[PDB]
């Protein structure tokens, strides 16, 4: 594994060398957002390494190379499913929250469109809806991971939550996410405050932004929820989705937005879909246009081995017959080197 | 040995099984005695005489070598071209496997060969694959893909191959329903 666990130091020599994540590092920057069965591995392993892999890297060394002057440039991780978008996203996000960044993170879009119950009609503009125990669950990890950035920021406005109570122009932005988290009903609103006022911040210069959205596709592929009528509801009636696109919108400078493609948990998308279009639909793709789109593929035979030989450190692959080099070929033959089908067999080895 | 029926007709004379069995003893008998040449020509008029085929390799383009097969199990139908060098990867009908077939158990299927023949790694294959189910899909492939490496592995793996039963296509098909019953031997339930 890599001596160097720096997120902004390490560098090209240390492709398909590990990279830790301390466990204070854990709770203080992914209280949501990592993918389950890694969350799993760590909880198993008390370790978090991740490899240090050839998007990761070029996505780093481009939020490096970056200048907020500039409108936000808007980056996608792309491809296949089970390639590791998530945690690249997830090595960006730890490389940012280390170079103190206010990390807007969207663990999964997907979860905004569907299975929803407490879906009602905004009071602020009845032509939208609200989700308030998603905007209450995101609300908290967000205060999780920002918490001390989150007094910095002035409010500009006033904003009713009902006709007697308010939160006022100078006021901390952690009353509004205050506000947020205990009052249920005022969630979604406090989170499109949220969107607005660090969108708008950004551009102020108060800190540097990084918007960090997993399934960005779901901004505009169809919903599964449902009017009192049963009718579908668009996407956009959201109130969650329309600030997400507005903060999707490249219209700001002072952060830079990551997105990553994911069909996992796409509605109404084919599993063998893994293009930008395909995934975004013809209006998710005008809507990030224009972006950079950034490939994650299958592990290379240096990430192949350099992973089995983590496990192999771990013990992980209890099986006799795993560490002989005809268990590793069989193990690749199987994964063909996709690290999430190569982290469910070894799951059970 | 001639069976009774060609015994029959050489002697224009019907014959019973316990006739045959004595007269069959009785040579039986001569040819064990160390008999010289005359009686084994003569035995002669009552003896009677009683692998895996390799496919030719061909070339690419490029020239670079390969080898095509074809294979059958249960509707499927596969069409293998494995050729001699490569990283493993196999594309069916243009999609990698691992896309292809999400089931682990259709990509051991695949993997079975290739293993057996230790060559995990060692070719590229491009198969196109038609009708039955995934399972049906995955044992064509696996068949087709073996009488295609045969056509580069040795004749004694070709051997283990074949002894191993990766160079028999699998006969069992669906059975048709009959008339009056439930399905191929499902009977309706006897009432009573
Ligand atoms: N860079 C990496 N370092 C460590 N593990 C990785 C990496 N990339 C993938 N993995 C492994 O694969 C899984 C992570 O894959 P991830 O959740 O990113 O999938 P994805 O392909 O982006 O999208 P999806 O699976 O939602 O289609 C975990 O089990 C993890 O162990
Ligand atoms: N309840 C409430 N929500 C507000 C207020 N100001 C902003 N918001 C939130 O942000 C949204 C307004 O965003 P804005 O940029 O004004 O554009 P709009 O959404 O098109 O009206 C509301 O729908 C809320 O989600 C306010 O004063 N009260
Ligand atoms: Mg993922």
């Amino acid at each position: 594994r890599t001596n160097e666990n720096d997120p902004a130091k390490h560098g090209d020599q240390h492709e398909g060398q590990h990279y830790n994540i301390s466990p204070q590092d854990l709770e203080t920057v992914f209280p949501h957002g990592l993918p389950p069965r890694f969350v799993m591995q760590v909880k198993t392993f008390s370790e978090a390494c991740l490899m240090v892999r050839k998007p990761a890297l070029e996505l780093l060394h481009y939020l490096k190379n970056t200048s907020f002057a500039y409108p936000a440039i808007r980056y996608l991780l792309y491809g296949e499913k089970g390639t590791g978008k998530t945690l690249s996203l997830c090595h960006v996000i730890h490389f940012c929250a280390k170079q103190d960044w206010l990390i807007l993170h969207i663990p999964d879009a997907h979860l905004w469109v569907k299975n929803c119950r407490d879906l009602l009609q905004s009071s602020y503009n009845k032509q939208r809806f609200d989700q308030p125990l998603e905007a209450s669950t995101w609300l908290k990890n967000f205060k999780t991971t920002n918490e001390r950035f989150l007094n910095q920021i002035k409010v500009q406005e006033k904003y009713v939550w009902n006709k007697r109570e308010s939160t006022e122009k100078g006021s901390p932005l952690g009353e509004v996410v205050e506000q947020g988290i205990t009052r249920v009903r005022n969630a979604t609103d406090a989170v499109g405050i949220v969107l607005k006022e660090l969108k708008r911040q950004s551009s102020l210069g108060m800190f540097h932004l990084l918007v960090a959205v997993d399934g960005i596709n779901a901004l505009w592929g169809r919903t599964t929820l449902k009017r009192e009528d049963k009718s579908p509801i668009a996407p956009e009636e959201l109130a969650l989705v329309h600030n997400l696109r507005k903060m999707m919108k490249n219209d700001w400078h002072g952060g830079a937005i990551v997105s990553a493609l994911s069909q996992t948990g796409s509605l109404f998308k084919p599993r063998k879909a893994y293009l930008p279009q395909e995934l975004l639909g013809k209006e998710g793709f005008d809507a990030l246009d224009p972006f950079i789109p950034i490939l994650v593929s299958n592990y290379n035979p240096k990430e192949f081995e350099s992973c089995i030989q983590y496990y192999l450190e771990n013990n992980w692959l209890q099986h006799e017959k795993a560490p002989t080099e005809e268990g590793k070929k069989e193990l690749l033959f199987l994964s063909n080197a996709n690290p999430s089908l190569l982290e469910r067999h070894c799951a059970y080895l | 040995w001639l069976i009774k029926e060609e015994l029959e007709e050489m002697l224009v004379e019907k014959l019973s099984d316990l006739d045959y069995m004595q007269f069959i003893r009785l040579l039986e008998k001569l040819l064990t005695s160390q008999c010289g040449a005359a009686e084994e020509e003569f035995v002669q008029r009552f003896r009677r005489s009683v692998k895996q085929l390799i496919e030719p390799v061909q070339y690419d383009e490029q020239g670079m070598a390969f080898s095509k097969s074809e294979g059958k199990r249960k509707t499927a139908k596969a069409e293998a071209i494995v050729y001699k060098h490569g990283s493993g990867r196999i594309k069916v009908n243009g999609i990698d496997y691992q896309l292809y077939f999400p089931i682990t158990q259709d990509r051991e299927q695949l993997m079975f060969p290739f293993h057996f023949v230790d060559r995990l790694g060692k070719h590229d294959v491009t198969c196109t694959v038609s009708g039955g189910g995934r399972s049906a899909q995955a044992g064509a492939i696996r068949l087709a893909m073996a009488k295609a490496l045969c056509s580069f592995v040795t004749e004694d793996e070709v051997e283990w191959m074949r002894q191993a039963g990766l160079l028999t296509t699998d006969p069992r098909v669906r059975e048709r329903k009959k008339p009056g019953q439930e399905g191929a031997r499902r009977k309706f339930t006897w009432k009573k």
